């Protein structure tokens, strides 16, 4: 695979060549690949090669990366979250997910 | 003891291209 | 859906439930709103997590009753709420919030200063 | 994604933002995501976003997390197991799984 | 040599909500 | 999940509570779980809970575990391989897989 | 640089029991 | 599983007994296994055992391995990429993937 | 903080043999 | 199913098989039960892993023949068995277990003390 | 598709778009080619990332206008481009590239030396 | 299939191919076998990786022409081959292998000693 605008990689803290998980809200498919860079500012999310069996143009996805660390640091870790709407317009960046309440 | 944690995510991006012939 | 800031003009049954948790001091009944007396709230997965009341007087604005539910604090909810109130009222050049009713001024003053406000006698101010 | 009552996270030793595996006894689906916190005492298990293609309300699941450690510590490790019945009423906590006998 | 071990589990919890529009 | 005769765990170097991958030769399903102990000498391979959607009695499977280590040690690592025939009769143990030749 | 290596395997064991109600 | 010509292992930096991911461009299947060596020069890519449910002779695949390292080294890491055409004739080796441009 | 990175890949190799009876 | 403590009033064929492994000294034939002479067992994946006999005398209760099969020791089976016997007989204020027939008093005394009992002459006692 | 070096003899609309990004100084209109005046380009996922002009005079060849788009530098694109130009013109025994128009001679000279060329007065030379 | 030791009594076309790689010195034509002159081989994924010739004289047996193909050495193939020849001929109490034709006696002697044989004048011996 997935080529991603470099600005979006930066906002989520994802590296070129890093393992990523892709979760497709449109069709429910879940797969793992690695990040390819796309030109900064292009807004590209390009599902390439064998991964193109798992998504179509226009599908809405979540792209995640995972890291390991000791238990003590994990308890205070803050993930790099970036939120998109419309044609890949970045709405917000944050460092936490809220608590879901009843 | 080592944990696996969410490092970051791109929430609800939209696929722009899907091509079996692209690298990959 | 993801954390979203909304201006509430009409209240649903669930909004009333949620506002009673955010503000047990208030009857949702007497939360009247108009163009210059507004309620903004933070919504996440179909529930309100925080709210604030806004009084507009043209270039001057006042904030009151800011509260994030205890269970979801220190996760950026309050910051996003106030950022969006300010961004959505660009005609306001000076904002004020009194220190009345705050649970812990030490916590509130760290939050307001992180949001760019200056601690003053009786509250916090943000002018552009 | 999955938002989980904080008390249940605590009982299984699972952290907010930790990777988790979800194994669905009702429909057989198996998927991986991360933990979102839900309000303490709410009993919530909320399968959200793309993961909602993998479960329905009322489905019975096992939610697991995994950690790494050296071989020597792995030989004496004790997992944090929590058992539920009915409407997410916690029945027991333990630190071992029994041996299955003939 | 590093092993991957079960840290803990929630056994037979019941799904309370399943919503494509929730975060996610 | 999978409860496994302790003798078989020992022969493959797999620990109780360790993550394992199961690859089903009969039906092609591939899944990941953790090891439960079964009574030594029982010959049991018991696919339990949600995993029972992935196998039937009589299915032939490969059960594997994976470990991490530095590159230098990986180059001389020897896996603990155990081979079974008939009703779970252990035929051979070894420390290498041969080279496939033309 | 850390590699993931096959630690060991049980080759062609046969399933003796398959039960949705077992733990799990 | 998958037995691979030793020369191809060398070109991609993949070790015998290392975990590998296989992504099938022909049929879209994605699975994980480990590398078996095949005789140097044989050009063999042999999908064996339960994995043979996931591929056919003639299918076109990508075979990948993943490693872990600290964040600082990950930012300057160079993957070992090898490209094939025709009957497994190696066309090029490289140490980077280009940027996809608009 | 430890990352998982692509170590290397074989791009578009062709399967030569597919046999359920092979090891495995 | 998961580890579960049960009161046995009727014995299945498989319960008899399993009780002969738990108690080779006893004929399941002469394991008579009634309201004041009970058998509790720990069940896991359709087999009994442990058992104990309970004699009730109102506010006084006695435990005998506690045994967890060797293969599954040190995994909380015995602890759960005794916790559930006590919890399911809340009218009993003083429990006794003799030291007769125990394989290793050093092991038994560490287990009983972890369960809140005090080592006494001839056995262990738990009073509320 | 994967990174591939091509000899361009005909230009598509998209090739013209891409060549204008690679060479803003040139009108694709006046990029005439023939057997001894060639254009080689590096293609990746349906776009050109780099190009160079080649002038053949039998055993002598000249390179000009080598440029890799800024966004994709230091990923082996230029190296592969020049390796394939040389490999596809085996009759050329001495190659020359002038230093005219180069953004940074320090970068260009490190690249050309990595490709086996020797720095000379006015440019770089590769003879077999 | 997995590594398996077989006694060859009939040779397939592929067995002949494979034996010519294992033993280039021999014509498969003149590999005659009978009850006391045997060939054992190691098979893996439909190919022979190693072989040995066995001569039985009741309680005495002789090994000759042991060879594992170079590409698959140091992976237990030779050890399994000889273990299975010995196990399948339990009437033999003393085994002999000469040192004739061995590529490297230092390697062969380490292998034979790992298999329980004692180095003697002219070869290796295993008696029970
Ligand atoms: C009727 C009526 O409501 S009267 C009004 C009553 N209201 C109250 O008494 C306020 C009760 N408290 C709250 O509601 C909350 O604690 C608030 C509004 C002060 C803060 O909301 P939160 O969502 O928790 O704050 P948020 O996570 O956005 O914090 C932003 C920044 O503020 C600062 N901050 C917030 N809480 C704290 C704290 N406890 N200590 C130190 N700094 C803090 C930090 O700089 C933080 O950024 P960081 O997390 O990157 O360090
Ligand atoms: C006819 C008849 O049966 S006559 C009666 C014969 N019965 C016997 O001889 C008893 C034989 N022994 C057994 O059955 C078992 O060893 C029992 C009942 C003593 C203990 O059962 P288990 O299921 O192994 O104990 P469980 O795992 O619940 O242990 C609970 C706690 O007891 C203590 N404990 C148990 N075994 C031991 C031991 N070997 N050493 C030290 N402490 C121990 C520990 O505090 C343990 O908690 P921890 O694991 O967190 O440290
Ligand atoms: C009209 C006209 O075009 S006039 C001509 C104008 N052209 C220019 O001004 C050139 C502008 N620059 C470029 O196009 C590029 O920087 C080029 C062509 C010099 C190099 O292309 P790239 O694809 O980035 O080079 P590539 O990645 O193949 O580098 C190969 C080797 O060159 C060397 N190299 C390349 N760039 C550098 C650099 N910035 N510093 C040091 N060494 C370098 C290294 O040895 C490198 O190998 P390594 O990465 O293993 O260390
Ligand atoms: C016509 C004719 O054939 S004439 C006969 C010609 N035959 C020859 O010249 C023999 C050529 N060599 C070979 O075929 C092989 O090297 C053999 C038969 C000696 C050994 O076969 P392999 O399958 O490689 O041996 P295997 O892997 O089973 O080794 C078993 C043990 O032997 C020892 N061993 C084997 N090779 C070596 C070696 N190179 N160095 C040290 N010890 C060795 C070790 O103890 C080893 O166990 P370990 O790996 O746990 O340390
Ligand atoms: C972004
Ligand atoms: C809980
Ligand atoms: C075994
Ligand atoms: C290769
Ligand atoms: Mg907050
Ligand atoms: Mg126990
Ligand atoms: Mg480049
Ligand atoms: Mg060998």
């Amino acid at each position: 695979x997935c080529a991603i605008d470099q600005d979006f990689l930066d906002a989520a803290g994802i590296l070129e060549n890093e393992a990523i998980d892709i979760w497709n809200v449109t069709n429910g498919k879940r797969f793992s690949t690695y990040a390819i860079a796309a030109e900064r500012g292009s807004r590209i999310i390009s599902v390439n090669g064998a991964a193109a069996h798992c998504a179509s143009v226009g599908d809405i996805v979540i792209i995640a990366s995972f890291v390991t660390m000791p238990d003590e640091e994990a308890r205070t870790w803050r993930p790099n979250v970036a939120y998109f709407e419309g044609d890949n317009e970045m709405k917000r960046t944050a460092k936490a997910i809220p608590v879901q309440v009843a | 003891m080592i944990r696996t944690m969410l490092q970051g995510k791109l929430h609800r991006v939209k696929v722009t291209h899907a091509d079996l012939h692209y690298e990959g | 859906m993801k954390l979203t800031i909304i201006r509430l003009e009409k209240f649903s049954d669930q909004d009333r439930i949620d506002l009673q948790k955010i503000w047990p001091e208030y009857s949702p009944s007497s939360l009247q709103v108009d163009d210059n007396h507004r309620i903004y709230a933070a919504r996440f997965n179909e529930r309100l997590l925080a709210a604030v009341r806004v009084t507009l007087s043209g270039t001057e604005g006042a904030l009151d009753s800011l509260r994030v539910r205890e269970v979801t604090r220190r996760r950026g909810v309050g910051q996003y709420l106030l950022e969006e109130v300010l961004r959505n009222n660009p005609g306001v050049s000076c904002w004020w919030m009194a220190d009345a009713g705050v649970e812990d001024r030490g916590v509130m003053t760290a939050f307001m200063q992180a949001l760019g406000f200056t601690a003053q006698q009786g509250g916090w101010e943000k002018c552009s």
